[PDB]
């Protein structure tokens, strides 16, 4: 992936920063961290050859339950240029005021 | 109970206690202990979480769940027949009947050798942190507030840092709200009175709802017309 | 108000202006710091009253893991403790150790005797407990191994000696105040006139008393010399 | 590369894709390769999934600047998917190698464009406005729908398409158009 | 669509299971 | 005259500008004079400031459709400003006269376009994203972030640029991001 | 980057197709 | 995934590095 | 010596052992001797037990550098043991005498390699993830399984194989693959 | 063994160090120590000739109940280079782009 | 170029290094220049420090496959450092030029590999091992040790070497072990 590594490293650095500032962090969130880096080592090891694309879908959709669950884990950002409603930059260029048998025309 | 048990986190009580300038040395650590003490002293069954969990009996003994506080029923898994309290003094001891059980610690002593038993038990509702979770009923909240205030004032009175009149007032108020809180959680709602009514009026009395999980206790008793 | 204002109020009411005075400002600091605790005990030990924010001070601690006795395997679990000795709190206010945020965290300051036995309750296994050992250090105890990562805490309480706790304040935004005289004295304004008149009464009589003022291998005080 | 227009036609019968390659002086060697359509059921993170909804190869249509611009009008009913309740994911790929003077980050061979039908959202807004006309009270479901749409927009713009699928399936799946 | 050395290592590891040496005929 | 592509690259390197004159048949004699880049700290109500961040005279090049379309890809490190905590104002000056009979209001010699980095804002909004799921509570943080961004948007599209800076300074000046790695990375 | 089984199947099939 | 042709060239190229 | 690969084949039909002797200039006289397979039932501390699962002698296969590398593909169904719920212990021995310049500690004639089938753990993780997808709550059994696996790993890496057998039999014995 | 000697010596040295620091140690742990060195002297004496390998298995598995039972007795560490999932360092080396009748080939 | 075997011997004597260039057919002209051993106390962000712990120039030997593969077995007592409370950084410098057409990012002249002694860490973890058995309690010590080790691991594999030393100093600097017996022992 190269990104599960980043998410896990960020998560545990936040974990130990919290344990440095305070002396406690919820074990319900340590559980999320344990699941997270267990998955990271699972997918970056000798057991990644058992994964189909259906398994990949399920693994990703199960990992995003951990996304905003705690402050250690964040929603990843990917490099995206899309949106639900796109912009239309097409231009209208008719030919000498012409039209077809039913409708207009352009170049 | 008429009202619903909506859960809220424990420092809701510290919001309210710390309004009193004399209770500003109270902590979450103290609130936890006194909250558990209040929960037990009241003994309200609506405050606990009902759970069902199956276990195996190895030989007249079985391992009990971790969060168990009190058992509603135990029954056999395959038959569904409930178990009773064990009165026998030599249960699995041989020399040279119906099933029953007995629970002391993490261990349940049944009269059966090798079967799966279903245990319907009560636990404490916990938080995202492994901490007790209290009802937000302002009667419950006020009574727990008054309990903690009464204990703190009792210590301070043992020192001589509070007047006896102040402690006497606190004890009076806590006593009244304790009775009121007892009546709040125990008096049945309308649906619970329909169940109690269907338990109360039987032309042909029903006396074997322990065998089932008290499933038919509030079922209405129909007589055919002739 | 600062140490300087109180010190010079006392000195000026005594009129100890000349550098050749028997009673220096050091006597004044000592007497002020002791009479502060004297008054704070007389006011807030009889019956429980509201303590103002003026009586409190935040000292600022660095914690280190230490063995229970020594490095042995069976000597029990280790503790954190402050690097430097901590002042004794008075038992009148709201002592509190907090993790650099007063409005956050749950670190409990308890007695030495209680802390021998804490955490057995299953719901109290994650609470960090504090107490000043007879060693003079603030010790921390918990059943949660996470507490051994704690590096820094602040301790806000009505400390029994204002000078010791003023030497260990956290840095201010501008920076540390090297001179104690430029720091703030920890007492409410309502208790400042009582403190001043007690110190001035303490030093008024001795101010005008005689001295053994001749150098003659003799005690000259019985003669009012 | 980039999208000229990417929408479902106003008659709810065609899914319009119009792709072009960017006009910089260092993309002359870059052309268009293929168009792969995926839905919220077959979508995967690492590129187009296997067994996609619709694979298109650009060489087949044309017999070189023609391959730098492609337009499609796919009859959605031929794709055997619902135009009302489907989230098409349109991948495009470039069969080219940009020049060596390409600035860092601009040599991205693949793009992605998410498509939904906006008609059901429009009708739902009209219903909620009609309810607002009575007694001038804003339904909470209307604010909920607005903020859920904003959540899905944020999920799309930040690249977190699976949680957008969860929100779409859970909140906007039952649509009438 | 850039491949790192690790991706090629995974490819080699998958392909080695399928191929065998001269001795193995 | 209009903007074709106005953005900051998501790798936080390049302030991308792509301006081109309108294609109508009254806009022949009008060309591009210069491009002036200005920041929130050096903004003036009318026209570019007398101390801009970057100036680019178009006519210092080949001397016609090359003049009518221009593109800049300025490296933000060279400008010595933060890609994320900065709001750019791109002024484009025209050179020429539109031939008469054009409707009035179209013969505007100058345009302004504001640029911000929305990636830190999306990072901040993703923190409150999950509040949308939970019912019985108002998603207050999500709503607050939406309104914060929409404020800068509307204040820009209405021409209320000063209040746009007041909101920018209040809300998003403390935005943080990973600075671009000067040594370029291998990928494709 | 991450490969699934199907990706490896495609790669090996395509290797064998051209050898 | 959807492998491009050039990617298959890349994979065979890197396999024949160890030729 | 060392292991090149030591795993159960992905089809759950072969137990692959590939052993080699280390390449240092002072191990030229060291060869390979035998391969002995033990399970969690017959394992003992002091070396391979009596009545092992499978004894292999290397001289038989070959007719000198050939004996410095050995590979095996043992059909597990021929061994009469379950590939799902078995922990193979693979001992290897060296019929050789290293040089006199061998550094202290490197003259270890025997090695050991523990083998388990990873498929049932993978399937169990998939089940737990599928349960996590519902209401985004982590089961306690999933954390339990993860930490029990870590306990067995620590027991293997520290050489405490019997307590690893107890943990394996008590926790991971019932496996479906 | 040579190791039961070490475990027993370490255990009793910790015992008497505890009795030196404190003046008490649980007799439930003195029982574990008694069992431990009784086994050590049993196996290092004239009664080691009665031990089969089944008896050895049972003795070892009964002794590891004492391993982490108390602070005196620890889990022994042996010199091990294994793990549950091993690393695959084999290399792929095809022959002039060749394949067999069904599959690939290498040297 | 890659590492074949990077470890500290379990007898706490030898820091074992075995580095070999990749076997691909673009890596002929590239050889091994030197091996620099560095510790946590003398670490620098870029390249080896100017005060390393040990330097080994490969070319001071037979002068080609002998250059492409090198092995060191340094005695740690000679280095005058603790085998267990020390974290080694092994820098390998290459000598030559990879022939063109190689994919970019593979022509990295230098690699770094971190080494630690996991035996004391396993000793510390075995103390909390048995908490896994008991139910109704979180194995807090076991989890803490697992996270402590995994922190150094991930901080190493991500290239975040400074935070790796901060964690190493915080957690494992006080590690103890039996020092190697200088007089070798009889066994086999």
């Amino acid at each position: 992936m190269d990104k599960m590594l980043e998410i896990s490293e960020e998560a545990i650095t936040r974990y130990f920063t919290t344990l440095s500032q305070f002396g406690y962090k919820k074990y319900s969130d340590v559980d999320k961290i344990i699941v997270l880096f267990f998955m990271e080592e699972m997918l970056a090891g000798e057991m990644s050859y058992y994964v189909t694309q259906d398994d990949y879908r399920n693994i990703v959709n199960a990992l995003y339950c951990l996304a905003g669950s705690t402050c250690m884990i964040d929603f990843p950002m990917f490099e995206s240029y899309d949106t639900l409603v796109h912009s239309n930059n097409r231009t209208f260029v008719p030919r000498i005021t012409e039209d077809s048998i039913l409708r207009s025309t352009e170049d | 109970m008429v009202n619903n048990i909506n859960w809220v986190k424990l420092p809701v009580i510290l919001d309210r206690l710390l309004r009193h300038p004399l209770l500003t040395d109270l902590n979450l650590e103290t609130a936890i202990q006194y909250t558990l003490d209040f929960i037990s002293a009241m003994g309200l069954p609506n405050v606990y979480v009902d759970k069902i969990e199956t276990i195996d009996i190895k030989e007249y003994r079985g391992e009990l769940p971790c969060d168990l506080i009190s058992i509603n029923q135990v029954r056999l898994h395959k038959n569904g027949i409930a178990l009773r309290a064990m009165t026998d003094n030599f249960n699995a001891y041989p020399t040279h009947g119906e099933p029953s059980f007995k629970t002391q610690g993490r261990v349940i002593f049944t009269s059966i050798k090798h079967e799966k038993v279903d245990i319907s038990y009560k636990a404490i509702m916990l938080d995202d942190e492994g901490l007790p979770l209290i009802p937000d009923n302002p009667i419950f909240l006020k009574t727990l507030e008054l309990y903690i205030k009464k204990e703190w004032f009792t210590i301070l009175f043992d020192m001589g840092k509070i007047s006896p009149a102040v402690l006497n007032n606190t004890q009076q108020e806590y006593a009244f709200k304790a009775g009121q809180c007892n009546n709040e959680f125990v008096i049945p709602s309308v649906s619970e009175m329909e169940a109690i009514t269907n338990m109360w009026n039987q032309l042909i009395p029903r006396v074997t709802e322990f065998r089932r999980g008290f499933k038919n206790l509030g079922d209405k008793e129909y007589i055919r017309v002739h | 108000m600062t140490y300087n204002e109180l010190i010079y109020m006392v000195l000026d009411e005594l009129k100890l202006s000349s550098d050749d005075s028997y009673y220096t400002p050091d006597h004044v600091i000592f007497l002020l710091v002791k009479y502060r605790s004297f008054l704070l005990k007389q006011r807030y030990s009889d019956i429980k009253k509201q303590i103002p924010d003026s009586d409190y001070q935040s000292i600022c601690l660095d914690l280190i893991e230490v063995p229970a006795i020594s490095g042995e395997p069976c000597e029990g679990s280790s503790y954190l403790r402050s690097k430097n000795k901590v002042p004794t709190t008075m038992m009148i206010g709201n002592p509190r150790v907090y993790p650099m945020d007063f409005y956050q965290g749950e670190i409990t300051y308890i007695s030495r005797d209680r802390m021998r036995y804490v955490g057995y309750n299953k719901f109290l296994r994650n609470i960090i407990y504090c107490s000043k050992a007879p060693d003079g250090y603030l010790y921390f105890k918990s059943w949660n191994p996470q507490f051994l990562h704690l590096e820094k805490v602040s301790f806000n309480a009505i400390f029994e000696d204002a000078k010791e706790a003023s030497e260990m304040a956290c840095p201010e935004e501008n920076g540390t105040i090297c001179k104690l005289e430029d720091k703030e004295f920890p007492i409410e304004d309502a208790l400042v006139p009582p403190l001043i008149e007690l110190v001035v009464k303490e030093l008024r009589g001795p101010e005008y008393s005689p001295k053994d003022e001749d150098n003659n291998a003799k005690d000259d005080l019985p003669d009012a010399r | 590369m980039h999208f000229n227009e990417l929408r479902i036609s106003q008659d709810n019968r065609f899914l319009i894709i119009d792709v072009s390659v960017d006009n910089q002086d260092y993309f002359e060697d870059v052309l268009l390769d293929s168009i792969v359509i995926d839905t919220q059921d077959t979508f995967v993170m690492n590129g187009p999934s296997d067994n996609p909804l619709y694979i298109y190869n650009v060489e087949d249509a044309y017999d070189t600047q023609q391959m730098k611009n492609v337009r499609l009008e796919l009859n959605i009913q031929d794709l055997k998917v619902s135009p009302c309740s489907t989230m098409f994911f349109v991948y495009v790929k470039s069969k080219g190698t940009p020049s060596t003077d390409t600035p860092c980050g601009f040599d991205k061979d693949q793009i992605l464009g998410t498509v939904i039908n906006l008609q059901p959202i429009y009708k739902q807004t009209l219903k909620y406005l009609k309810e607002v006309e009575c007694d001038c009270n804003i339904p909470k479901g209307f604010i909920d729908m607005i903020l859920k749409l904003k959540a899905i927009e944020l999920c799309v713009r930040t690249g977190n398409y699976p949680q957008a699928i969860k929100y779409w399936n859970k909140f906007f799946i039952k649509n009438n158009c | 669509m850039f491949f790192t050395q690790e991706d090629y290592r995974k490819i080699e590891k998958w392909l080695l299971a399928n191929s065998r040496k001269d001795t193995d005929f």
